[PDB]
RNA sequence: CCGGCCGGGAACUCAAAGGAGACUGCCAGUGAUAAACUGGAGGAAGGUGGGGAUGACGUCAAGUCAUCAUGGCCCUUACGACCAGGGCUACACACGUGCUACAAUGGCGCAUACAAAGAGAAGCGACCUCGCGAGAGCAAGCGGACCUCAUAAAGUGCGUCGUAGUCCGGAUUGGAGUCUGCAACUCGACUCCAUGAAGUCGGAAUCGCUAGUAAUCGUGGAUCAGAAUGCCACGGUGAAUAC
RNA sequence: AAGAACCUUACCUGGUCUUGACAUCCACGGAAGUUUUCAGAGAUGAGAAUGUGCCUUCGGGAACCGUGAGACAGGUGCUGC
């Protein structure tokens, strides 16, 4: 009950438990987990470490939680540094792909300041 | 409504219906799937441009035929919306009349 | 209103029991219009009312009522420059229809898993009466007999 | 109490802001405890007009007033709303 | 064979038309099957009735376009020439068909 | 303004359409601009022929215009030369055919449009606009119509407000749909500005 | 995001560019086609893009070329 | 022999046809246990039965189109009340008294203009 | 080949033309023996059946000179005309109308039952192939009770989640795609993968609704190359209450 | 506003034009139209080819296209008090 750095559900179920590695929703876990022939609605308790091991090469080919954090930080910092669009969305804490800033901006912006 | 902008558009009618519609065959039979991939599918995006841009059919705003009113429209009757309502009331337009139900 | 003495229309009955009591009491909590939803929850909800008070499954359902449903209710009376809580006495009709809405309300909250086993735990309580449906009807007449200088009439 | 100050061909400058709310914070406290205010500033040729929807914990009230120069405009208006407010508070007295 | 298919915008107009199209195709010819009704059409259009704001008014206007079918069985020349040449009563409209 | 108009909404009822073409929606809107451009020609030159209504039928790669005038006379001319030299030119609007008719009308005090025309040809003139109404409403009443309402709104006669006038006379039901009412209005392009005026006509009431 | 047929360019532009890299680096381009993209023929040139009332020059750099002309020009000041 | 109501309600129209035999029944080529046996207001269709005897009197076959799952045995209730015209107001006259042969023409508002779903007004509000 | 599939049938549903019907017409009682009222019978419908259309004289010197028409004034090598690019989408904020929610009367997976109304020729676009998908290729049919959009969804059957910011929530952002159009950077829609924010039923205050209504569920249309949580329509389920 | 990427669009920076984008009248040429090159952000500007009927009064009668003169055309400019 160790994958890819955390990983310790105990007793949720095979494709649920697999979503707390930041990298994987309920899609790709099910197209992990098919990879690997485990029945999807079984618990990881029942699981043995000679059925884990299966589960900690086919989740290395899609990129997880130690490098995925750092790529989509890679391309922020490629657009702040050029100074495109985006770029100064991103460096002013403003939504990117073009929503309303009149009236609502608020999951971006935060809190309200007065 | 603005009689050059009135002229503007009846310009644009004529352009349209000259060069599309006759050069259509630049994007819907070259620019495609094809054995045609190479540089004369690329030449169909290019010439597209030394073509006037006032030729293309989605700049037709499509504006009344009585007032040239851009916003109101009806593809139905041709007349913007005030017009259709002084002439089926007049009793210009036939089979029309107030619904109820 | 002001005109109108309302024509009133009927109720089909239940499917399973001969009664538009409790056929009444499963509009009450549908919701959103739901009615297939709805009586699925309350059949599962008398069911489990049978072995938890080992009656049979329909009579249980008014003795838990009969524990709940009120005499008197008092209201908002306005005279002179402010309003009191004059009590009046209860039709009938409206007697059981005020208190199988006060069930559902306590059925709402008193959060437990499902909503079925939410009403059967206090269909039991309302007939050994230490839920929280009857602490409604013991406080409403509390105030009502608190304000039992308000009255003009002597019943 | 929001103030929601708004002109119809009269732009509304600094000084005529905190005098609306210098002159709104009057009819504040010393008449009735209100919601929302909008106030609205017109001038039609003639008449510099100034209207007033005050939102209270009953219903709404409105006045108009027609002025000199839109200073006395508003000071009429207060005038016409604070006696609008005292008729509405021993509406809800009658002790 | 004819499929004589017409339609109208008035109900009154469209009824005289079809009588005037089976009676002929009595007294000359015969196996007629009737001038059966078909749905019609009810195109409604909503319109703004204010030169400015007021959503709220409006005004609803519609065109019922009555549509009949006559279907003859099996087609005499000597109709075939008399269906043509009769188109009086402006307002109705006809498609044949075989 | 707050009114439906009493023309257009009895038109199954009582009253008929001034056209009377079938067309599906892909050639309804070119039969509508040439039946107006149609419209709005004949309405220029015959505006002294003293015309009433145009009712305009298209059949099978035609159109029929038939012209309801007071003054039958003057529109055709001499030897009727006038009324084949806009037949050449009616068909130089629309589709080329056309078969103009002229049915006249026995009363021209009787007609809505053609009371409506003869009270804002005098307003022009400047004429008092009391006396124009009140002549209006006694020549109908006196030859056979069971009501009139006549209004007139604008300047009326240089005042710098606008006001109202009216001059009812006789019963116009409006609100009743099997009633027969006959309802037009015109324009006067004065020197002080536009002055409408809207005459209504009771006749019967099936 | 789109066009997934070949990227866009302007041929008073591209052309531009051809008349511009072979004879040495030259003039900030002054264009006004936001709408073209960046091709890798004009990588270390400087280019004029119009962002509504003046020319603001950009240069062209390596790892622009997968964005427009357009959005390394900002439109709208703010404060 | 054959018997014949046709009976509708709710933009939903059946087509009812009784003769005597057992008690089955069977809806556009389904019983009622696999059409609703024990869905939404299952005896809806059984209740002007009950009035009368039917407990393996009255064989029927009809078929329905049209509306909803209680639209539709709304209408049936109403059909097969029709298709007891061979036995008459011995039948009928004590059949009025619970209802079962009204149309019940209650049918769906148009949408009037402003509002959203004909008596819902837009919330004008004060706050 | 049990598919109205095929002969056939004209009864039925339905289509839309023409008629019938509901009028306090009948009975009983009250009332000034009057108008009328209350109740009952018959009846599909009973007291203008249900809904729409219809807006009295006027009111606000209300709205519109930017639909149009128009009096007067003003511009007329510019306040006119053309073109590219930008803006109308800016954001410390304030307010109005909506949508999605905060879950277990549910979420999800599989199986599966029943609608109405409407649109369609530079249009609707089957079936068959390809793609996880948006869609792409090929391409019939249809100016349409025929063909296409077009699986109605909630519901129901089974299984799972165990009351947690959770398998609730679908915001934000990153990557990769599709379609439209000359061109989706400013500034489109949609799909795929990933990310999983606030939100745990809402202060003072406030709103709509009397029955097929409210509340929910899906569908269609106009505008339109593309672009609705709006608007206009359509049906499914379906209340509580009125002393 | 029954639907602002261009268009719409009336606003802004910039490139331009003048009896004009649209209408009638006068005078003078050219059938109109079709294909294509260069410059330019495009508008525009410089071109290169092609093209010719309807009535004979025939410098035409029309259709359409250029140049000049004004009468003017144009205005989503102001006042809905």
């Amino acid at each position: 009950a160790r994958i890819a750095g955390i990983n310790i559900p105990d007793h949720k179920h095979a494709v649920i438990a697999l979503t707390s590695i930041y990298g994987v929703g309920k899609t790709r876990s099910k197209a992990i987990l098919a990879a690997a022939g485990i029945a999807e609605d079984v618990k990881i308790s029942e699981l043995s470490e000679g059925q884990i091991d299966t589960l900690r090469d086919e989740v290395a080919k899609f990129v997880v939680e130690g490098d995925l954090r750092r790529e989509i930080s890679m391309s922020i910092k490629r657009l702040m540094d050029l100074g495109c669009y985006r770029g100064l969305r991103h460096r002013r804490g403003l939504p990117v792909r073009g929503q309303r800033t009149k009236t609502n901006a608020r999951t971006r912006k935060g809190p309200r300041k007065p | 409504a603005k009689q050059s902008m009135k002229a503007r558009e009846v310009k644009r009618v004529a352009l349209a219906d000259k060069y599309f519609a006759k050069r259509a065959e630049l994007k819907a039979i070259i620019s495609d799937v094809n054995a045609a991939s190479d540089e004369d599918r690329w030449n169909a995006v290019l010439k597209l441009q030394t073509l006037p841009r006032d030729s293309s059919p989605s700049r037709q705003r499509n504006r009344c035929r009585q007032t040239g009113r851009p916003h109101g429209f009806l593809r139905k009757f041709g007349l913007s919306r005030i017009k259709v309502r002084e002439a089926a009331m007049r009793g210009e337009i036939p089979g029309l009349k107030k619904a109820s139900w | 209103p002001r005109r109108r003495v309302i024509g009133q229309r009927k109720i089909l009955p239940d499917p399973k029991f001969g009664s538009e009591l409790l056929a009444k009491f499963v509009n009450i909590l549908m919701v959103d219009g739901k009615k297939s939803t709805a009586e699925s929850i309350v059949y599962s909800a008398l069911e489990t009312l049978a072995q938890r008070s080992g009656k049979s499954e329909l009579e249980a359902f008014e003795v838990a009522l009969e524990n709940v449903r009120p005499t008197v209710e008092v209201k908002s009376r306005r005279v002179g420059g402010s309003t009191y809580q004059v009590p009046v006495e209860v039709r009938p009709v409206r007697r059981n229809a005020l208190a199988m809405r006060w069930i559902v309300e306590a059925a709402r909250k008193r959060g437990d898993k499902s909503m079925a086993l939410r009403l059967a735990n206090e269909l039991s309580d309302a007939a050994e009466n230490k839920g929280t449906a009857v602490k409604k009807r013991e406080d409403v007449h509390r105030m009502a007999e608190a304000n039992k200088a308000f009255a003009h009439y002597r019943w | 109490m929001q103030l929601n100050i708004t002109g119809n061909n009269v732009e509304i400058t600094e000084a005529l802001r905190e005098f609306v709310t210098a002159k709104f914070a009057k009819l504040e406290q010393y008449f009735d405890r209100i919601n929302q205010v909008y106030v609205v500033l017109k001038v039609e040729k003639v008449t510099h007009t100034s209207d007033a929807t005050l939102h209270v914990d009953g219903g709404e009230l409105h006045a108009s007033a027609e002025g000199q120069d839109m200073y006395a405009a508003i000071d009429g208006l207060i005038d016409k709303l604070a006696r609008q407010l005292t008729k509405h508070k021993d509406k809800l007295k009658q002790h | 064979r004819i499929r004589i298919r017409l339609k109208a915008f008035d109900h009154r107009l469209i009824d005289q038309a079809t009588a005037e199209i089976v009676e002929t195709a009595k007294r000359t010819g015969a196996q007629v099957r009737g001038p059966i009704p078909l749905p019609t059409r009810k195109e409604r259009f909503t319109v703004l009735i204010s030169p400015h704001v007021n959503k709220d008014a409006r005004d609803q206007y519609e065109i019922r376009t009555h549509l009949r079918l006559v279907d003859i069985v099996e087609p005499t020349e000597k109709t075939v020439d008399a269906l043509m040449r009769l188109d009086l009563a402006a307002g109705v409209d006809v498609q044949i068909s075989l | 303004g707050q009114k439906v108009h009493p023309n257009g909404i009895r038109l199954g009822i009582v009253k008929p359409w001034n056209s009377t073409w079938f067309a599906n929606t892909k050639e309804f809107a070119d039969n509508l601009d040439s039946d107006f451009k149609v419209r709005q020609y004949l309405t220029k030159e015959l505006a002294k022929a003293s015309v009433s209504r145009i009712v305009i039928e298209r059949p099978a790669k035609s159109i029929r215009v038939t012209i309801h005038t007071a003054r039958p006379g003057i529109v055709i001319g001499k030897k009727g030369e006038d009324v084949e030299k806009l037949r050449k030119v009616v068909a130089d609007i629309a589709g080329v055919p056309a078969q103009i008719n002229i049915a006249e009308v026995r009363k021209p005090e009787l007609d809505a449009k053609l009371v409506a025309d003869s009270i804002t040809s005098q307003l022009e003139r400047r004429v008092m606009f009391r006396r124009a109404m009140k002549r209006a409403v006694q020549n109908a009443m006196r030859l056979g119509a069971k009501g009139i309402k006549v209004e007139v709104s604008g300047r009326l006669g240089g005042a710098e407000i606008a006001r109202t006038e009216w001059y009812r006379e006789g019963r116009v039901p409006l609100h009743t749909l099997r009633a027969d009412i006959d309802y037009n209005t015109s324009e006067a392009h004065t020197t002080y500005g536009v002055i409408g005026v809207k005459v209504w006509i009771f006749k019967g009431e099936i | 995001r789109s066009l997934k047929k070949g990227p866009f360019i302007d041929l008073h532009l591209l052309k531009k560019v051809e008349k511009a890299v072979e004879s040495g680096d030259k003039k900030p381009l002054r264009t006004w086609s936001r709408r073209s993209t960046i091709f890798p023929n004009m990588i270390g040139l400087t280019i004029a893009v119009h962002n509504g009332r003046q020319h603001v020059p950009v240069f062209v750099t390596d790892e622009m070329v997968g964005h427009k002309l357009g959005e390394f020009a900002p439109t709208r000041t703010y404060r | 022999n054959q018997y014949y109501g046709t009976g509708r309600r709710k933009s939903s129209a059946a087509r009812v046809f009784i003769k005597p035999g057992n008690g089955k029944i069977v809806i556009n080529q389904r019983s009622l246990e696999q059409y609703f046996g024990r869905e939404t207001a299952r005896m809806v269709v059984r209740q002007p039965l009950e009035l009368v005897d039917m407990v393996e009197k009255l064989d029927l076959y009809i078929t329905v189109k049209g509306g909803g799952i209680s639209g539709q045995a709304g209408a049936i209730r109403h059909g097969i009340t029709r298709a007891l015209m061979e036995y008459d107001e011995s039948l009928r006259s004590e059949l009025r008294k619970a209802g079962f042969v009204t149309r019940d023409a209650r049918q769906v508002e148009r949408k009037k203009v402003g509002l959203r779903k004909a008596r819902r007004r837009p919330q004008f509000s004060k706050r």
